[PDB]
RNA sequence: GGUUCGCUCCCGGCGCUUCACAGGCGCUGGAAAAUCUUAACCGCCGGAAGUCACUUCCGCUGGCUUUGAUUUUCCAGCGUCUGUCGAGCGGAAGGAGGGACCUU
């Protein structure tokens, strides 16, 4: 427990 | 604005339908429903310009808020040619009275404003709903439950149901929350609500396509990972906080308001310990929810705040928490910059070390934050983006926008692009990151957005309601989305064309917030639904419905006049009362409720209440609600609640607390209490304080009856009986020159003349008279001499005597005169004395049996001074003789005589070749003929003064007469000898001037006794009491230690009390006007000094409940000069004033010389001729011998030759008006000036000040009625007079008076006195601005008493040290030495600044700039360069740092050393020199004219210009300061300096 | 001892104008803070009711939005009350002196 886990950074903006 | 104002299809439409009925219009934000509401104002504005009571009409506007209805009064004032009226709480309509309301109804055509504030205008009668033409209400989705809205609606209900003004609602949104299920119904509420029928889109070709460039946003979704695991720093501070909840709870602070549950079922924490609870609870959020760096921006802000409340905490004991509070944040900013600092130790690229430690500590929803702020924005041009950011929490707002500063900062690629921005609704947070005040501003933070200045902005749902902002093209949701009306809203905000819409949530969170936002769309479609749905009715006539709708709130109750009070408002009315009345600074005034129980309701009550609620009030003694009042059974206990405070208001309005429109009373007056009894005898005089007196300055003059002293009235002797003869000594103190030979040979004479009276006169101190030849000292004896008058013809002597006197001597007589006897004013005689048997002198029957009249100077031919004998050589030595040849036949005495010398006398320098015999033939032939005796006989003779008036000092000075004077010899047979001694008649012309003092001197000593006996002053020097001789006001401008003030001193100890000098009260009597060689003007100022202190004292200790400004109010009326005057008419001194100059042969009258007593019996017995009697008239008459001597009663010519006089003034249009100019002797009338009559007041307290101490002269203050008595004790002593209290002391205790004074010792040390009360120390240095000043008071009130006894004891030290300055000079060095800028000197010099106990900004920079000036001119005072503030609270801090130093030790003697300690080089410098102010200075500049100017402030430098000449040349400088006086005294400086050149 | 000057100066008081010092107050704007309070919406946890943690009701508590009121403080401008007092000006009266003199 020393940080935050970096997420992955390639992500999409998710359409509704 | 502009006629380019035209709308689109859909507008018109909608205000054509909205015009034939009430309605809703329904349209996404951006398509202007402002405009279509504008459009139906002014299509209802027929009757605006009308006025109200003959039938015109206006029109509302409400708003949800204020910000927003503001914004409403700019749109509808720029798009429309009315004029607006913006009503809103904090504008001030609280205390608006109907006409307050009426002129801006009929001024204003259209209103806007907060719903509240029209409720109450509607409801307190000030309008009708018959008086309003049209109603708008925008975001009227609000109208649920208890909203204002449907309050005013319900308004609609209890009005006429007919002739009712029409209505529109103005919302993009209808549910609000997440009411999202059957909204069909809750449509038709909202239509019942507001009477009308929604409208909407109903054509899909041109309404839909018109909309279309309010474009709906593009809907995006952005998930992040959840997070599981917490940090170890975040156990670490949790535990943390979780002991300081622990301390915090076992903390004892000051008792705290009662505060509880909100259905008052449980307890709850005091709202200050809430306080820091909820601050640190939001904190541990804004850590769990956004990260370790979010965590180190909340702990700033925790920072900011916690400080700022300690620097407004109220007491110690919450000051010791909000510090506890500041370390504990302090531990936890350093936790997490250490665990920052831990990561940032792996590389040195500054920027990508704080993007990535930013990456790194962030929770993984913010770090999808900023890489989708990065990959959206992309070095985009800043002037394209405009985006919102919508987060719940107020501080997550602060805490997003910090993080996203310092991420900007650490990105190239975002650095410019973004300028970021937050804002905070109502609940209003400190916008700061470092301290108080970081810099002024003059924008807020959305016009910043408006400008261009911002692009992207942070905010709460603050921003999702009406507030204008441009089109945004991106919007971003942080926090998931709670309501319906939160998501349309914010959708609805990313108006532009392509416009995104982003919200975020977690993974774990996807399927539920998808079924949210889907539930949220058919909601959003049914509403089309069921608008396309709906058959068409008129207005929703459903009338049944909307009664049944309103019908379960509380019916409300209309009193008289039309008045109402809905259910709904009375907590809040109730609360309102409750502030009014008066408490303790502790004691809670707000209701306290108490829900009954079980046992209670059915006993209360009956058995119907076993299920409902009941609520009781209990209310605190100080209000009138002291029987308890049950609410009706409810079934919730807001509605019991709100049936208690309706019930109880009713109950108020019973009593008539509440006023006819139900608001609180107020206050009436305060200083009247003392009005009504210090100031009683103003009204028997005409006056009072309540009328304006100074209208058109009235009557400065009065006038007054002159009545002689006890002495000289009835002392008139009467045959038998025993009488007494006082002998006048003159003694001459100049030299026997040759000037001055025959004054000192013959004032020494034994033949001295001495006064007749039967009373017996009181010894008399010596006096001065001023003659030509130098002073005199004229003593009387204070032994008489014991006569009877056996016979009627002595006293038919003494009185003929007495009369020829003044008739031929003095030349005093008046054709109008009588002699009399009966008169008893001045009713007293005057003899010459001559040896007797031995010491024994006797009276001069001899001279008053010859000279019963003086013998006519008369001629004698050279036939008849043959037939007449030769003139006896021996005959004329000391002798009166006048030369009855020469035109002037003024008497003259010889001073020598010559038998030597001979007519045929050895000629002169100017006699050359005549002897004197042919120098009388050369010069007046006509009469001398011949000289029959011109053997063997001369004479050497002095001419005498006609000067009676010898007061003036001046006239005595030998200069100019010690040039040589020519001898007057004259041959004795051609000039009359009268046989009445020279040396008696050179006494008898002083007599009118000693008799003149004598009379007023009587009335001194008359005084002396009188404030003796009052005092009980009989002690030894008051009954042998020995006077000192009258002494010159030299004043008058005629020609380590420290020394104990004599004053206290004989204050103090009795043995150093003087008598109070005889001469002294002569002085205090005699006004400047009498031309006198002394007067009162010195004892005036020693006098107003001890009445102001003596006045201060008193009202602050008989009424420590008052502030400043009301002690202040009374005491400007108790030492006016008007009470003065009144106070001492009460005395009955007025009429013993010495102010007439003493001009014997025009205006004065004999002792024994009065008028005819007609004149003086119709003057006194009628009003008509009260004082209104001709003075020509009287002054025009002529009575012959007999008539003036024994008739009294005049001839019937000159009696009706007055007495027409008298008629035609006073039995005429000319009554009230005096005519008694000249003729004032007759009945004695005078008219005094006010000023002088307060200033006798003032030196007659002043000279028994300086005599007997200032208890005494307390004591003189009582008898004159001016410190009135009360009933436990009359009046206490001056000294330890009881004065203190909650006001002039800190009520705190023993254990924090060391908390607030850190270094007591060295302030203790400093102004070398010891205190052993720390409270009056407390309270001297709390400056108002301190945040205890609303508690314990401040030293405003102490700086009251404190400049009173300042200035008493300069006043008194300069007046006792420097006996020779005149008032003028010593109140010049009294006011340069307490001015305020020399007292701000001396407090800076002695360092007491530093303890002050202040908090402000502007104070406290004015402060040190002063004091590094004050060093830089090394404590010098300038008695300045580029225009330097005196701080004026220095000298007010000073001023009652001196009156704690008093009331510690109650001593005035220990208060002066102080004092002196203080201001020792002061004073020495001053009374070296006085330093004349500088705008004083330059004004009397006799070659300079300041001529001044009072221009603008022009910003913070209010600027002064002045206009004076130098060297002949006009120069023009400029003034620059913070005030106009200031800017004022810089000028004036500047103008100085340029004149030294 | 007295007269006289368009002569020089001075003291005090009256009338008009105006300034300074001390103690204040009111009105109008600007700024800051404290306390109470109104309304609406949402969530956590607990209890109850109809089908009984599905829906509803009640309570606790937290969050956001929000209304009105009271009090305190500072700053600036305009008026104004009282006390002390100076300066300028019409004018009257008194005094000192320097000329012109006037007696013997
Ligand atoms: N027909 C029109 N004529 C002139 N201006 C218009 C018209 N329709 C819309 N506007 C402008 O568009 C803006 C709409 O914003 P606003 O009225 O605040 O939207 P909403 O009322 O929906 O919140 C207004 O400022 C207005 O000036
Ligand atoms: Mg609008
Ligand atoms: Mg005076
Ligand atoms: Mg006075
Ligand atoms: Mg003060
Ligand atoms: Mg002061």
């Amino acid at each position: 427990i020393d940080r935050y886990e970096q997420v992955s950074k390639d992500f999409e903006f998710i359409k509704i | 604005e502009d006629v380019e104002i035209k709308p689109r299809g859909y507008q018109l439409r909608l205000v054509d339908h909205l015009t034939k009925s009430n309605g809703i219009v329904y349209l996404p934000t951006g398509s202007g429903k402002t405009f279509v509401a504008i459009l139906v104002l002014k299509r209802f504005s027929q009757d605006f310009d009308k006025p109200i009571e003959s039938g015109g009409k206006r029109a509302l506007f409400m708003c949800n808020t204020v910000e927003l209805a503001r914004q409403q009064a700019m749109a509808v004032r720029r798009c429309t040619n009315f004029k607006v009226g913006f009503y809103v709480g904090e504008q001030g309509v609280d205390d608006w009275t109907r006409g307050m309301w009426s002129d801006e109804i009929k001024k204003n055509q259209v209103l806007v404003g907060t719903a509240q504030v029209f409720l109450d205008m509607v409801t307190q009668t000030y309008v009708a709903l018959s008086s309003l033409s049209v109603v708008i209400i925008d975001e009227c989705h609000h109208g649920t439950g208890h909203h204002p809205f449907r309050e005013f609606m319900r308004l609609f209900t209890i009005a006429n149901q007919t002739k009712l003004p029409r209505v529109v609602g103005l919302t993009g949104v209808l549910i609000k929350g997440n009411e999202i299920t059957n909204v069909a119904t809750k449509l038709k509420e909202l239509e019942i609500t507001y009477r009308g029928n929604i409208i909407t889109v109903s054509d899909t070709k041109e309404m839909e396509n018109v909309m279309l460039y309010a474009t709906k946003p593009t809907e995006v979704m952005v998930s992040f990972p959840h997070q599981e695991q917490v940090l170890t720093v975040t156990r670490l501070i949790s535990a943390e906080i979780e002991k300081f909840y622990v301390s915090l709870d076992l903390m004892n602070i000051g008792v705290q308001p009662i505060r509880r549950s909100k259905s008052l079922q449980c307890l709850r924490d005091p709202s200050k310990k809430s306080f820091v609870k909820q601050l640190f609870n939001d904190f541990l959020y804004q850590m769990k929810e956004y990260g370790i760096y979010a965590a180190s921006i909340a702990i700033i802000s925790l920072i900011v705040e916690f400080d700022i409340k300690r620097r407004q905490a109220e007491t110690l004991s919450v000051k010791l928490m909000h510090r506890t509070a500041l370390t504990l944040c302090e531990k936890i900013r350093h936790l997490l910059v250490q665990k920052l600092q831990d990561m940032t130790y792996d590389d040195d690229d500054d920027n990508v070390n704080t993007e990535e430690v930013i990456m790194n500590f962030s929770t993984p929803k913010v770090q999808r934050f900023l890489m989708s702020l990065k990959v959206s924005f992309a070095d985009k041009d800043p002037k394209d983006i405009c985006c919102l950011v919508f987060v719940e929490r107020r501080y997550t707002c602060k805490c997003i926008y910090g993080l996203l500063l310092n991420y900007i900062q650490s990105t190239p690629e975002l650095r410019n692009v973004l300028t970021p921005q937050f804002m905070v609704g109502r609940n209003n947070i400190s916008p700061d990151f470092e301290s108080v005040l970081e810099r002024k501003w003059q924008k807020s933070a959305i016009q910043q957005f408006r400008d261009g200045n911002a692009n992207l902005m942070i905010c709460s749902s603050v921003l999702e309601e009406g507030i204008d902002v441009q089109a945004c093209n991106h919007v971003f949701i942080l926090d998931p989305v709670k309501t319906f009306n939160m998501y349309v809203q914010s959708k609805g905000r990313a108006r532009t064309t392509e416009a995104k819409f982003v919200l975020f949530t977690a993974d774990k969170e996807r399927e539920k917030t998808i079924q949210q936002i889907y539930q949220y769309r058919k909601a959003h479609n049914d509403i089309a639904e069921y608008l396309k749905d709906r058959v068409l009715e008129k207005t929703e006539p459903e009338l049944y419905e909307i009664k049944g709708h309103f019908q379960d709130d509380i019916d409300p109750f209309t009193n008289e006049n039309g008045a109402v009070l809905l259910p709904n408002n009375a907590l809040a009315i109730l609360h309102r009362y409750c502030q009014t009345i008066p408490t303790d600074a502790f004691g809670f005034v707000i209701p306290w409720f108490h829900v009954l129980q079980e046992d209670e309701r059915d006993r209360i009550f009956g058995v119907s209440a076993k299920g409902k609620h009941v609520i009781s009030i209990n209310m605190p003694v100080n209000c009138m609600l002291r029987d308890t009042i049950y609410s009706d059974p409810m079934d919730n206990v807001k509605t019991a609640k709100i049936s208690a405070a309706f019930k109880a208001c009713k109950v108020l309005y019973s009593l008539g607390e509440l006023n006819e429109r139900f608001v609180p009373k107020t206050l009436k007056e305060r200083v009247a209490s003392i009005a009504d009894v210090h100031f009683e005898h103003w009204n028997k005089y005409g006056d009072s304080v309540t009328a304006t007196v100074n209208k058109a300055d009235k009557s400065k003059d009065r006038t007054y009856k002159t009545e002689c002293p006890l002495e000289f009235y009835d002392a008139l002797p009467r045959v038998g009986e025993i009488c007494y003869a006082y002998e006048i000594f003159l003694e001459p103190q100049f030299e026997s020159c040759e000037y001055t030979e025959h004054m000192y040979l013959n004032l020494q004479t034994p033949r001295n003349y001495a006064i007749l009276l039967r009373n017996k006169l009181p010894r008399l101190a010596e006096m001065p008279l001023f003659s030509n030849q130098g002073k005199l000292h004229v003593r009387v004896a204070n032994a008489p001499l014991e006569v009877i008058i056996q016979n009627s013809e002595q006293l038919e002597l003494l009185h003929q005597f007495h009369g020829m006197v003044f008739r031929d001597i003095l030349k005093i007589w008046h054709p109008f005169f009588v002699l009399d006897r009966r008169s008893k004013e001045n009713s007293y005689l005057v003899v010459p004395l001559i040896l007797g048997a031995g010491e024994q002198k006797c009276f001069d029957w001899e001279l008053m049996t010859n000279f019963r009249r003086l013998p006519q100077s008369h001629g004698s031919n050279v036939q008849q001074r043959e037939q007449q004998p030769a003139p006896r050589p021996e005959d004329f030595e000391g002798k009166i003789v006048t030369q009855w040849y020469a035109n002037y036949d003024k008497p003259m005495l010889v001073t020598k005589v010559h038998r030597e010398l001979t007519p045929l006398s050895y000629m002169e320098k100017n006699q050359q070749d005549k002897t004197y015999y042919e120098f009388t033939m050369s010069k007046y032939g006509n009469r001398i003929g011949d000289v029959v005796h011109k053997d063997k006989f001369m004479i050497e003779v002095r001419d005498l003064t006609e000067q009676l008036t010898f007061y003036v000092h001046n006239r005595g000075k030998f200069n100019a007469k010690s040039k040589a004077k020519m001898k007057v010899i004259l041959i004795p047979e051609l000039c009359f000898n009268f046989n009445f001694p020279g040396d008696l008649w050179l006494k008898l012309i002083f007599l009118p001037s000693i008799l003149n003092r004598m009379y007023f001197l009587l009335h001194a000593e008359a005084l002396r006794k009188r404030f003796n006996t009052y005092l009980n002053l009989h002690l030894l020097p008051f009954n042998g009491t020995d006077y000192m001789p009258r002494p010159l006001e030299i004043d008058y401008s005629l020609k380590g230690k420290v020394k104990p003030l004599l004053i206290l001193q004989k204050t103090v100890s009795k043995e150093h009390i003087t008598p109070a000098e005889q001469g002294e009260f002569l002085a205090a009597i005699t006004a400047s006007s009498a031309a006198d060689v002394f007067d009162m003007e010195r004892l005036e100022i020693l006098g107003n000094s001890f009445l102001k202190l003596s006045a201060t004292l008193y009202l602050a200790s008989k009424y420590s409940d008052w502030n400043e400004g009301t002690l202040t109010e009374v005491k400007s009326k108790l030492v006016s000069n008007r009470n003065l005057l009144f106070c001492l008419i009460d005395a009955d001194i007025p009429k013993t004033l010495n102010t007439i100059q003493f001009t014997p042969r025009y205006t004065w009258l004999p002792p024994g010389i009065s008028l005819p007593h007609n004149v003086l019996a119709l003057w006194r017995e009628n009003p008509e001729f009260a004082k209104i009697i001709g003075p020509h008239n009287l002054r025009d008459l002529a009575l012959g011998d007999e008539e003036s001597l024994v008739k009294g009663n005049c001839s019937d010519i000159n009696y009706n030759r007055f007495v027409e006089g008298c008629r035609a003034n006073g039995q005429s249009f000319y009554a009230g008006a005096d005519f008694s100019s000249e003729v004032n002797f007759c009945v004695g009338l005078v008219t005094i000036p006010n000023k002088v009559i307060a200033d006798t007041l003032e030196a007659l307290l002043g000279v028994i000040v300086k005599n007997y101490g200032l208890q005494h002269a307390f004591k003189m203050l009582e008898y004159f009625k001016i410190c009135r008595a009360d009933i436990d004790k009359p009046l206490t002593q001056l000294l330890n007079l009881e004065l203190g209290g909650k006001k002039m002391r800190a009520n705190v205790n023993t254990t924090e008076i060391d908390g607030f004074l850190i270094n007591h010792y060295y302030l203790e040390k400093n102004l070398g006195y010891t205190f052993k009360d720390r409270r009056y120390l407390l309270q001297a240095l709390t400056h108002p601005s301190y945040p205890t000043n609303r508690i314990t008071g401040s030293y405003q009130e102490l700086e009251f008493i404190g400049n009173a006894i300042l200035d008493f004891l300069i006043s008194a030290y300069i007046f006792e040290n420097n006996t020779k300055m005149n008032p003028g000079a010593l109140t010049d060095l009294r006011s340069a030495l307490v001015n305020n800028t020399t007292l701000a000197c001396i407090c800076v010099r002695h360092r007491l600044h530093f303890f002050i106990l202040a908090e402000n900004a502007k104070l406290s920079e004015i402060i040190s700039k002063f004091v590094n000036f004050q060093e830089s001119q090394g404590h010098r005072v300038t008695n300045m360069s580029t225009n330097v503030d005196v701080p004026k609270a220095l000298g007010d801090v000073l001023e009652a740092l001196i009156a704690a130093v008093y009331l510690d030790c109650r001593d005035l003697q220990r208060t002066w050393e102080v004092i002196f300690n203080l201001f020792e080089p002061e004073l020495q410098e001053f009374t070296r020199k006085v330093p004349i102010n500088h705008i004083r200075q330059l004004v009397e500049h006799k070659h300079a004219k300041p001529v001044f100017s009072s221009p603008i402030v022009e910003g913070e430098t209010v600027m002064v210009s002045c206009q004076f000449t130098c060297m002949e040349k006009t120069i023009k400088v400029y003034g620059f300061g913070s005030n106009k006086d200031q800017a004022k005294l810089s000028a004036a400086k500047h103008a100085l300096q340029q004149l030294s050149k």
